[PDB]
């Protein structure tokens, strides 16, 4: 059976009650369990059997449902309560499953990116290669999309992205995104570009630059 | 409520009547722990301007105890007393003297004007370095400041500066530009047992009355009269049989004092019948004529 | 309780590796013991268990693959994957199950070990700059970074002026590239005034190697 | 009470090769048989000790005596292992039932260790320095279950 | 150390859950108070060290933070929670100070003023003054916006405001608006007007008159 | 535990005021006391304290113009303000202080004290119409009503038809004027039909002047 968790991100202040949903693909009795996985951290359990609460989880936490639809509820988000949480299907076992995780991020409104965009070196020209890195620095919500363009042709399947962990005092993140082609798919072309779209930009922004 | 003779006070004078302060960059540290904290001298002193405290009110201050108080000790201009404190940036927060912006403790400060200055250059401070401090350090290096890309080489010259400078103290320098006495007082509570406590006074020890009793940690009653017991060196008091404190010796006098319970007993009518008479006595049981 | 995973570390594709897990503060033979594994992009995934009566269950992406086994006498879990594919690569933990009437649930895990698979032997990173320009500046503020690339295994640490600028420093998460290597990237923000005044060095460790560049960036 | 970088082997007077390096302290204070007994309370290092001649040169005499604190030390130091700095005696001290014998002007003239033999057993249920002629009942024998079936 | 409220005027029902928020300027580590204070009277304490709730104080009254963000939450707003609520920095002593204030008002939908304007009296002009009297009554939020025309010229730097506390019964309130010029002042101008501006107006409301 | 705060009333500028509070349901002796005020357009602000070892402390603002005392013998909490300033004009109230571990609060304060600071002496009101018209009307409903300037000290009382309208009636605060003397206004709110057949005065009552002043307000 597959499980399904909604949001995929949730964005919720100390002090707010955060809820969380798990859909079953079929009716799984009251057959779900529910864990919280702190960063660096194995899970913890926190509910199971649908509602039943486990030793040593904070009052603050419960939850419900039957069938196919489940909630978990947290009655005031504290800021140890950052972390993935899941969903996991029990009823059919041995094959035990989860869902794809929620992610409690602690709200703080809506932070725009600064973008910055980084020519490749000539030490790395040097060796055949060429990287253009594209930075957007202390943003939130941690959702962020970056189109890569080469000569304004969108780009697709060349570039990787990596992301930090929310910032422990200002709240944000920090996305990296690399295009990366060959020197002998770079000298084909003049105008290399990053264009950015996320919550706390009124349009989308593109930094560029020529090569050589 | 009796506690023993007051010595060895924490040494406050000796650090706010003291002849000299150090230079602000190279801030001195004293260390004050097993010893009264008697904050008398600093209750009124009319010379302090500045009296802030981070870590708790000033008159719970002086009851309070600590494992560990610190005296950091240095002079700095009326215009920068302002960085002596927890989330303050500039160039004594940030290069000469660094608190936590958690901190707990005390901030004192007075004009030195008549004290630290004549130009009086013996103080001096961090105007250069490379990054800023950590909470409680002390940065003594004299080594040249780069400032450029060019290595300095031990010397000053073009973009390469001797990183402390001097005060031009004067005592007709304005307000912002005289010389301030500054004392940091770091208090801090640990595991370990707390050592710097407030003096407490004494009251007056009555004897041959019905008192309640409070001798350093132990709560008594009854009556004290003088004991014959003698008792060790280390002892503080006696017990009887049944875990009853039998005598104290107190904490003043090293007297020992014998403790008896206030006067009680059953209280008799004694009659003739009052068939023929009404008129009574009245025994009090176990008891002295003079407690009646 | 405490459970604690080993084995983990660098194997070929086509190779096999053998975890095991140490269980303290509970009555190891009379629990079922599972193993699970986070693997980044898909999730947390249930591998295997073992049950008090010797019985053994997988999944069949594992089945034919993957041998669970414990020892009582040792308070020991043990499982031995060979067949091993790229795909493998995960964090793998082990787990106490327990259960309530007829609900079963995960009660315990320890703090997993890492699973690399990979053909690559050691690499050292090759260390380029991100130098700083005007289309790394806006609004008076500035960027200059690096990026180090195709170096294996993980972990490499990155920082600036060998740990004296610690704020305005983002080091991102490594990602695995389709060479079987992984590169990541670090980026100081600065004043654009400091741009030819300041020096800024990235300092890129790569444990594994014993390899350690000092890169000066420059405009 | 500052971190030292001591000595692996430490030790008129000239030589002194305990430790080299310090960092910072948070407590500072300025025929012969000595005794002494250590041990650390919630944080207090309690020092008792005694000092007496003795006319022993080859062994620790048999006698009685007890031991009165001395000094008090308020710093919450861990103390697992313990280093002699340079012919002793080390012993460890067990959580066991004592009785203490006080003459007229409250010195510790004796004492019986509760857990020794039956005859302390007698004395310690009797609260008695003396036992007279008879029997008593001191404890309780009892068979404990060890396997289950 | 300076605090800051939010908002400065909070409109809940009877029944909602009322959440304010004070900010530091720098870190107090837990060291706030919460204060409330009815009309008419002193302030009761609520909350001390952040989190402590004071003895006497309502099981109604909640509230938690650190550093430099701090929220006070009342469960469930009752009639008798009608104050001005005070946070207090109690980090920097002696010099204990109070934030600006938040305003708990009882929401009650959204009332339009009514508004009229009154020309100056003739026993008024007698002695050379002319006060020109805007009065917005029964409207809610108690916030509201009155610009005072001359001539069709703004005026600033002459003028009064006085605000009643909000009924008892209707939940609004009223405002008295005073424009004052000296009768020397009044005799340069022909038309005097009083623009209001407010949550229940779909635009800007004039009333106006002519000089004699 | 009570505390009644004295001594408010009407000084001018340059002058002085003296202050006390009245302890009673707690050991005075033992607790240190504070006053605070509280001023119109800027909130509550702490003024002094005096601890219970004598010492005492002030803002920047009351340093060298405050003293602060007290009387334990007689459970009385006193202070004297000298060179006092306009910007002084507040209601001043006594406090006690109490705490928790390293935690300090206010729980206890009194009902307070009006201090007010002005040259002025003390002034009957003018008492001016606002006479209703075309422009006091709108659907049916009409209003009129008064207006009360240049009096001083406050309070001044204002109600319609002696008391016998109490609907429809809208009083407002009284606001200081840069004359130094106070001001405010009322109106009730009438039927259009009402204007020229039903009569309204406005009685204007300053309690500190024994001035009454009874307006007949018609279009
Ligand atoms: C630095 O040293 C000076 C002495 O050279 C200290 O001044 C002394 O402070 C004490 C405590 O306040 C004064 O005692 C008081 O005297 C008044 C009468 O003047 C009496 O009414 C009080 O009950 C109390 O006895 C003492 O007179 C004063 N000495 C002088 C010459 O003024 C000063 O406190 C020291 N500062 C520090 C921080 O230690
Ligand atoms: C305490 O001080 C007084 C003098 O004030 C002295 O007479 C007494 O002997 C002292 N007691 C002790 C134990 O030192
Ligand atoms: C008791 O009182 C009676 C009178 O009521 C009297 O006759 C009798 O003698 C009295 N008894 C004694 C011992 O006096
Ligand atoms: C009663 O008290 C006096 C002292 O006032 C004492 O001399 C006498 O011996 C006491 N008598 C008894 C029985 O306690
Ligand atoms: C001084 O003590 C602090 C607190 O334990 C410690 O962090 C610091 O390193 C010590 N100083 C030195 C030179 O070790
Ligand atoms: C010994 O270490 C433990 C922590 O493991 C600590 O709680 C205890 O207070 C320490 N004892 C002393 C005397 O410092
Ligand atoms: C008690 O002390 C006195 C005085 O030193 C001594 O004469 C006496 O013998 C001692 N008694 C005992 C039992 O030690």
């Amino acid at each position: 059976i597959e499980m399904t968790q909604s949001p995929s991100s949730l964005s919720a202040a100390v002090g707010d009650r955060v809820t969380i949903t798990c859909r079953a693909s079929q009716s799984i009795g009251s057959y779900l369990n529910w864990y919280q996985q702190k960063p660096g951290k194995a899970p913890k359990l926190l509910i199971y059997a649908a509602s039943s609460l486990q030793s040593g989880v904070p009052s603050r936490f419960s939850g419900s449902g039957s069938g196919t639809d489940f909630t978990l509820t947290i009655s005031s988000l504290q800021p140890e309560d950052f972390a993935i949480y899941y969903c996991q299907q029990s009823y059919v076992s041995p094959t035990y499953t989860f869902g794809p995780g929620t992610k409690v991020d602690i709200k703080r409104t809506v932070a725009a990116p600064s973008v910055f965009i980084f020519p490749p070196s000539d030490e790395q020209l040097k060796s055949g290669t060429a990287s253009v890195v594209c930075l957007l620095n202390n943003f939130y919500p941690r959702e962020a999309k970056v189109q890569w363009k080469v000569d304004n042709a969108l780009q697709s399947g060349n570039s990787q992205e990596s992301v930090t962990e929310q910032d422990s005092k200002d709240s944000t993140y920090s996305l990296s995104s690399t295009l990366t082609l060959s020197k002998a798919d770079y000298e084909k072309h003049k105008v290399y570009a990053c264009e950015v779209t996320h919550q706390g930009l009124s349009s989308p922004v593109t930094k560029s630059f020529n090569r050589g | 409520v009796r506690f023993p003779n007051i010595t060895n006070l924490c040494p406050f004078g000796e650090v706010f009547n003291a002849t000299r302060f150090a230079s602000v960059y190279a801030w001195n540290r004293k260390r004050i722990s097993n010893c009264v904290a008697d904050y008398s001298v600093l209750y009124n002193s009319a010379s302090f301007s500045t009296f802030k405290c981070y870590g708790v009110s000033p008159t719970k201050l002086n009851d309070l105890c600590f494992t560990n108080v610190y005296a950091d000790s240095f002079v700095i201009r009326g215009d920068e007393v302002r960085q002596i404190a927890p989330g303050q940036t500039g160039k004594i927060a940030d290069y000469n003297y660094k608190l936590p912006d958690d901190f707990t403790g005390c901030v004192i400060a007075w004009n030195s004007n008549n004290l630290d200055s004549k130009g009086n250059y013996n103080y001096l401070y961090r105007l250069f370095r490379k990054s800023n401090l950590k909470p409680f350090e002390r940065d003594i290096s004299t080594e040249i400041y780069q400032a450029g890309s060019t290595p300095c080489n031990g010397v000053e010259g073009f973009n390469c500066y001797f990183p402390l400078q001097s005060y031009g103290f004067q005592p007709t320098n304005g307000v912002g530009y005289q010389p301030y006495r500054v004392v940091v007082l770091s208090f801090e509570l640990l595991h370990a047992p707390a050592t710097v406590c407030g003096p407490k006074k004494s009251t007056n020890l009555v004897k041959n009355k019905c008192v309640n009793f409070n001798f350093n940690g132990l709560t008594g009653t009854g009556v004290l009269t003088e004991s014959n017991k003698k008792f060790l060196p280390f002892q503080q008091f006696g017990r009887d049989i049944a875990d009853t404190t039998d005598a104290v010796r107190d904490p003043q006098t090293l007297e020992i004092l014998d403790i008896t319970p206030c006067s009680f007993g059953g209280v008799s009518v004694i009659t003739p019948g009052t068939n023929t008479s009404n008129q009574v006595a009245v025994l009090y049981q176990d008891v002295n004529c003079t407690e009646v | 309780v405490q459970l604690v995973e080993s084995g983990g570390g660098l194997v070929q594709p086509g190779g096999s590796l053998r975890l095991s897990c140490a269980a303290s503060g509970f009555t190891f033979s009379s629990y079922d013991m599972h193993w699970v594994r986070q693997t980044t992009g898909k999730g947390l995934e249930w591998v295997s268990t073992i049950g008090t009566a010797g019985d053994t269950y997988y999944p069949d992406s594992v089945k034919g693959r993957f041998t669970i086994s414990r020892e009582d006498a040792k308070n020991s879990l043990y499982l031995q994957m060979n067949s091993l594919r790229a795909g493998d690569t995960a964090v793998y933990y082990c787990a106490r199950g327990d259960s309530s009437g007829y609900y079963y649930y995960f009660d315990y895990w320890g703090q997993g070990t890492l699973l690399t698979v990979s053909s690559a032997s050691t690499k050292g990173p090759s260390v380029f700059p991100l130098a700083p320009s005007s289309k790394s500046t806006s609004g008076g503020t500035a960027a200059l970074g690096c990026l180090v690339k195709d170096y294996f295994p993980e972990p490499v640490t990155v920082s600036w002026n060998s740990g004296a600028l610690t704020s305005g420093v983002h080091t991102f998460p490594a990602v695995l590239q389709s060479s079987g290597l992984y590169s990541l990237s670090s980026v100081v923000t600065v004043p654009s005034s400091s741009l030819g005044t300041q020096t800024y060095i990235c300092n890129v460790n790569h444990k594994p190697s014993n390899t350690k560049v000092d890169k000066k960036v420059e405009p | 009470v500052c971190e030292f970088q001591f000595c692996n082997d430490p030790f008129m007077e000239s030589e002194f090769r305990v430790y080299s390096s310090a960092n910072n302290c948070t407590f500072e204070y300025v025929k012969n048989l000595r005794e002494f007994v250590f041990k650390n309370i919630d944080g207090y290092f309690k020092i008792y000790s005694k000092h007496t001649p003795i006319n022993l040169v080859r062994d620790l005499p048999q006698g009685f005596s007890a031991l009165e604190p001395l000094v008090d030390l308020p710093i919450g130091i861990n103390i697992t292992r313990f280093q002699t700095l340079l012919a002793y005696y080390v012993g460890y001290l067990q959580p066991r039932t004592f009785l203490l014998k006080y003459n007229e002007n409250g010195t510790i003239t004796d004492a019986v260790d509760c857990a020794l033999d039956p005859l302390s057993e007698t004395k310690c249920t009797l609260k008695s320095f003396t036992v007279e002629k008879g029997i008593y009942q001191t404890s309780n024998f009892r068979v404990q279950p060890t396997e289950s079936i």
